[PDB]
């Protein structure tokens, strides 16, 4: 459940 | 009771992209070759083409721009585009949009049909839509489907998805083609399917032509697609971590990480930083502000409020060209 | 054409299903462990929740119950309720039917959307179904077919079968979820698929409401479905089952098997008893007899008419409570 | 919606095909065996005959006459049928057609329902389609979908394919059953599908109702479909080897190969040679040229026109019979 | 082998 | 590219 | 050290069994063939007769007398023996064993080396041994391991077995290869290995030269080995089922199953009862027994003691011909 | 040659292992179940027990004592020896340790064969081998092979290891089984292979003499070996690592991890302290300290010297008893 | 007995290979990345070393000199060598044949044991043999067997081949190995195994040092092996193509090709010409002729003798350069 | 177990 | 990957 | 069999 954004 | 109305305004607007390369002919012990000379000759041709198809183009407008998936380009040398109507003809590519599988190409014919398009936004679950693609390589062949669902995300199969979710039978060689709405007017380009056999089995993916329209015009204008970039990694704050004032994800997603050298970083963005605004937008969401970072032109000075050790921190920071994959 | 409508109905009332199992999270080198310190730690962890979506419910009172299918709950550590609005309430399993494959769950919730019923019965081949539910954890995904057949019965699958074919796409994680009507009314719970691949080929099965209810009614009611049994183990009379039975031409049930110490071996049921009459009901399919016991009261005193040797006994039997599988 | 009133005209003439296999049974060290004497005895014959279903079939005709695949036919001794209503009874296969895939069976029931034709002609791509059968001995089932191109030849499955293509599911059981307009009316008999895993992947094949009428009575009166040889193996004309009189493809077919004292043989044919005309007609297609050869009647003297070197030559060849392949 | 157990 | 016997 | 010297002696008798079915001749599009004449003509045969390698055969006497294993020559048509020296000759079937896995092979060649018979009984657990056979088409090939054991039975492979046991890599090639010893005298006929992957594991069998001896005599001068028969199925005596006034192995085997119409129907031997004594001797193991009646003359009158329901019943048999399997 | 000799010695004290499991007969349709009374009865055999082998172990005292692998013995709940004699008794588990995959067993028989040891420290790679074992359950076979090397340690396997690496084939079921030197003594106990097949590819693993009888007399003094503690984890010193004071290499070992209030931990030992003494030893190899640390007896204070940051610190420690894996 | 004396004789000379692929440390959340900052740093070590190990080596001579296969030295950047004592090398490649699987790598270390060598023609099939080598990254690892065959040509997997086939156990790891025999004297270079499994399966294969020795000495004095050429394809005389006056085996190659511009093409060679001499030696087998061709020294002015259509023809080429894969 | 025919 | 990191006492 | 030799 533990994903990330990269911007 | 019929589509066929549908079909007949939608199908020949839809291509099927083909490549080509030569592969040499079946061997022979006694044949000529390019190392030996033998008993006998093929005629004398050393070289045999063979055509490998790619998958399904749209053609978006009368000047011939054509609509596509990346993954159907990328790699190909050559293109062929071949309309329902038996013309053939060797296309060209503006450019490419592997964050969006979206890549456009052009080509030079007279009398093209165009699709007629229709809003995204103006479709909701329960629609029948259908689908126009080269599967298998069999022949064009027209899907007949509902939208299963909208905005789907988080699918992780690109970095910007919005996708429509159909229940036409969407198999390989369906890539670049058509999700068209009842009238024959386009909802979407086909791009991807859950299968756990690598056929259909009744969810398959297309980008919607809203998105796939603000990437061809811009595609087709400065060659690609500029995005804004901040350089930063992040994640959600999760309830443990929401122990500050700030309710649960309330104006809140955490600074994973900063990119070396980056917007964020010289900005003085350190991880572990929460931020709370970005350009003066709450940013609770970590998809929402990313698309608002690539919304924003590369050259903006913009201000980041961040939460730091119980202090709030304001920053400004350079967007800055958000880099190739 | 549209079923948006009918989707704007029913999929209100299609909750998704999942449980959550604490477990570890892969080690490092340099990171303390439970037993070493080492270089470093985390700051307020030592284990990790993984959410594990089992499959879809379908909410039928305002009350807050919840059917799914026995499989979707089956050996379930927590279930948590995910509504299509957002809200997540923890369940309550109320009961489960393994001869039917459905379980009942209670939920405490304000403002909950019910599922307009409809009647099974009422249902032909060739008619519209929608199926609501959660395929592969895409998400709410709505799919389209006709009614392929109804009351299928012989798939072995369940000891009570009254099953809708449907070919609208049925995948891993629809189970559970709604079978719809063309108006948006509930006519199945979606329960099996027949497939190669795992994915939908057009051959999904539900369990049609009045089956599901009765069941559901029984649960609330009781907390167990309550069945009739006789102990009798029943073979159909083939042409050649009667002639190694020594019957030449008889058709029906006859006895292969007698429960120890069950309603039948009490009463007089003997191998190789050719069933006339079960309580004043010619027995002349098995399937009918088998459901009419299992709907006779427990405790009531029903007469079988038999056929010992060619001639008739008519044997009183007090019907018991049908064991667990 | 309902597609129940095109179910009720049609599914009563859609037939389940089944054969039966002698085996030995299974074997116990308590009971008997063919050469041993153990402590028991079974009372049933040394082989079980199991059940095994071929496929589907229409009836045609209320004389009994019925129409399946060839590949459902081909090597079962004993071919059983079994229609809606329970009646079964034994079908006699009176002709095949392995050059279609098609076989005809006469059947000897009264009170037998027909099946309602359609036009192949008439159909459009986009109309509804049903597809009647029995995948996987689930018993009969009726799949929607529509007509997603037609005229799929070169398929390379048949000699002579001009096959409907649906995105109805189509599994293993179909072969031989009816493919369906919207009103129940035949257009098709559903023969093979394209997939990945041996099931429904939404690609999907049927012989038209104008080509099958033709093989079904052309069977019915002669017990084989009698088609026109000349011995000639043929292949395609590019442009770039039509440069000496170049017609892009008008008289565009070129003899790759001679049957060994086959019709053309005898009349001065050699491989190389271009034909530009066959019996009085422009020969520009091979798909053509075989339909055109195969309907002209054995024995018709006709007249060949073929460039050879730059000359044109007459050549007069009497057609024989096509031999079974 | 059509069976029931009831 | 392909073959057709008559 | 060096085996050389028992290569030396060994390996000139060991050959190589291949057999040649004609494969059919690969086409060609420009190529000729029996339907059709093309462009070229090869100046070649329709067909090539194409040669496969069956294994390994050991070259008993100078007559031409050659020894294999049954299951490589079985359903062979043509047998060629290639020996060491390159002489290559057609052999015949002499007969055949399958009981115990040998064949008997007849070639009529001058300057035959014949093999050096060893005694397989003066072999111990621990000894040298050399095994030479063609595995997998590399050639004759030579290996050196131990004997791992000796008299190996139980295996299940053979009717009849009494089986070496080597650490000597043997593989697919080696059946009929020689069993060496030290001196390059034949010890065994390599027959079966156990192998996880196909390939040896350290764990092969062969047939020693005492069994495989005799075979082959009983092969020369009849065309079978003559077994004696009883047509019994018996089952060792466990001792708990020997508590009814008997002990673990004391003459005991028990029935399980009696040969219809065989040697022991017409005596009154019955499934169930204790052998105790076969023609006076004591029958405490199945195998010794069933060696014993092989070995008894078939039409000889014998005494069977037995014990039934407490009871010692006096039997009278008379030995048959044991049956093919 | 012959080991014939070496494996009359060997042999006798080899014994083969196994485990007894209660099973459920085969049933049939007509019978008696204990659920259910059927037309015919079994004669009362509620169920039958069948023997499955667990490997081999090997006989080291004339008292029955046994050495086998804990990964043969581990979770059988009945174990049985069976000899070479044929003689067959349960026995007792003395003890296991999981460190070195050791362990004993104990019977009570007499006349038991013993074997004669050997010096493990003496064996030279190349000396002649051989290895006694139950290898696929086929009865105790012997192999052939040179000793590959010595002294393997870093395989994975086991915490402490010292390897005998042969050449000769060991196959699952020589787990326990002697690895003997030419005349006959016993050099090791084979524990494991590296294969591909799952059989022997020609390496194979054997714990030696000297370790396993050592490991097997604690045992029985107390049920299980008794060995040293400090909690501490360590690597090797990186050779750039070495910046101040590794000169030599005499601080070989770093302190990666401390065990949570071990003897070390409340000693002050910290991680990425720098160890170069333990009691007065070398701290340059890992293994040779884990080793020494294992040796040495609880309750005996010792004195650690630790390198910390450019600094010498003289610690004081408690030995401990090592727990559990 | 023991072979540990020609251990200790060989086993100082064979080295394992060592590569390194450089890889930077896998990626982990919290910790510093190459793109990315975070609150932790990886220490100061960016990235690791990491080693695969490919192969053996046998040093040739005390100068460095080392022998090994083009396999396991292609396709890398740094060789290091690692020596039986500890002292590890880095290594630069002299040469490589493809042809023969061989590679020549030179080391500069005093004290290096140089490996004494045995005749290639002198060792018989069945003499014992010794195979040193590391296979699976285990270590050097000793394996006895036997000469299984000599003279292995035909593999199919080089071009110039003539190997020793070996028993001893030769799996992945082995190549670049010594073979070495009863005394130590290198007699083979440990190649290529037939295998299913994909391990050791009793059938290994050597390069001889006859051959090894010619190979590694060309490269020294050249950095490559110089072979001749006449580019032509040849095929032995088919028995019935020896109707012309021929000998099967006399005048035996005939030409199937000649290279395009080859010194045979130049010559005046035509396919269908028969060799009867090539450099005045018989041209009875086309390996011997393949052998003598690239034996002789580029640039010989050769006659060829040739049957031309039934006549003697006298032809004259200039041998070339052998040209590269 | 029971294999042995004769 | 050589660097082991790996050995309890 | 029968194979080719290049040289």
């Amino acid at each position: 459940d533990e994903l990330r954004w990269v911007f | 009771v019929s589509y066929a109305n549908a079909v007949s305004r939608a199908a020949p607007a839809v291509a099927n992209l083909y490549t080509t390369k030569m592969v040499s002919k079946p061997s022979h012990p006694l044949f000529d070759d390019p190392m030996f000379r033998r008993f006998f000759g093929d005629n004398l041709p050393q070289q045999k083409r063979m055509e490998s198809s790619l998958g399904s183009a749209v053609i978006m407008s009368a000047e011939g721009y054509l609509l596509t998936n990346n993954h159907v380009t990328a790699g190909a040398d050559q293109i062929i585009v071949a309309l329902r109507d038996g013309r053939e003809t060797i296309a060209q590519l503006v450019g490419s949009d592997p964050e969006t599988d979206l890549a456009v190409l052009k080509i030079d014919l007279k009398n093209l049909p165009a699709m007629t398009l229709g809003r995204s936004d103006g479709i909701r679950t329960g629609d029948v839509c259908l689908a126009i693609g080269n599967p298998f390589g069999v022949g064009q062949t027209v899907t007949m489907g509902i939208i299963s669902a909208t905005g789907r995300n988080q699918l992780g199969l690109n970095t910007y998805e919005d996708f429509i979710q159909t229940d036409a039978a969407i198999n390989p060689g369906n890539s670049g083609g058509a999700l068209v709405d009842a009238a024959g007017n386009l909802i979407g380009i086909n791009t991807a399917i859950f299968s756990k056999s690598g056929g259909s089995q009744g969810i398959g993916f297309a980008i919607p032509t809203k998105l796939a329209l603000e990437v061809m015009q811009s595609i087709i204008e400065h060659g690609q697609v500029i995005r804004g970039w901040l350089g930063v990694e992040v994640k959600a704050l999760t309830p443990e971590l929401a122990e500050s004032l700030g309710l649960g994800e309330t104006a809140g997603i955490v600074v994973a990480g900063v990119y070396r050298d980056g917007p964020a970083a010289r900005g003085g963005l350190l991880p572990g930083d929460v931020i709370l605004t970005i350009d003066k937008q709450e940013a609770s969401d970590g998809r929402r502000s990313m698309n608002q970072v690539a919304r924003t032109r590369p050259g903006q000075k913009i201000s980041i409020v961040v939460l730091r050790n119980g202090q709030k921190v304001n920053l400004t920071a350079e967007v800055g060209l958000r880099p190739p994959p």
